[PDB]
């Protein structure tokens, strides 16, 4: 029993670290391209540029 | 729970609107749960 309470004090430290869940958002500004419109030279051109 | 269930909240303006949102949110302010997180936690279920 002890030692339960010991593995939970562990696994709380270590929430402790990792801190608040990061909530993956699905509703987004992402629409749905082409992959003609998702492949264009010029959207890797201007993005390093 | 019933009571709260059966209110025909839809199609309901002016200050009746005002008085359910007092009614079914005594304590809380809507300005602060509108985030995701605090619908997760103040309904008890997963944020996903």
């Amino acid at each position: 029993r002890d030692t339960l309470n010991e593995a939970k004090m562990w696994y709380m430290q270590a929430l402790g670290l990792l801190g608040d869940k990061p909530v993956s958002i699905f509703s987004n500004g992402w629409e749905n391209p082409s992959l003609s419109n998702a492949a264009d030279k010029t959207q890797a051109k201007q993005f390093h540029d | 729970l019933y009571n709260i269930l059966t209110e025909d909240t839809e199609s309901l303006t002016g200050s009746d609107l005002e008085n359910s949102l007092k009614r079914n949110f005594p304590k809380v302010k809507i300005k602060d749960l509108m985030t995701l997180d605090a619908l997760a936690n103040y309904y008890e279920l997963p944020a996903d």
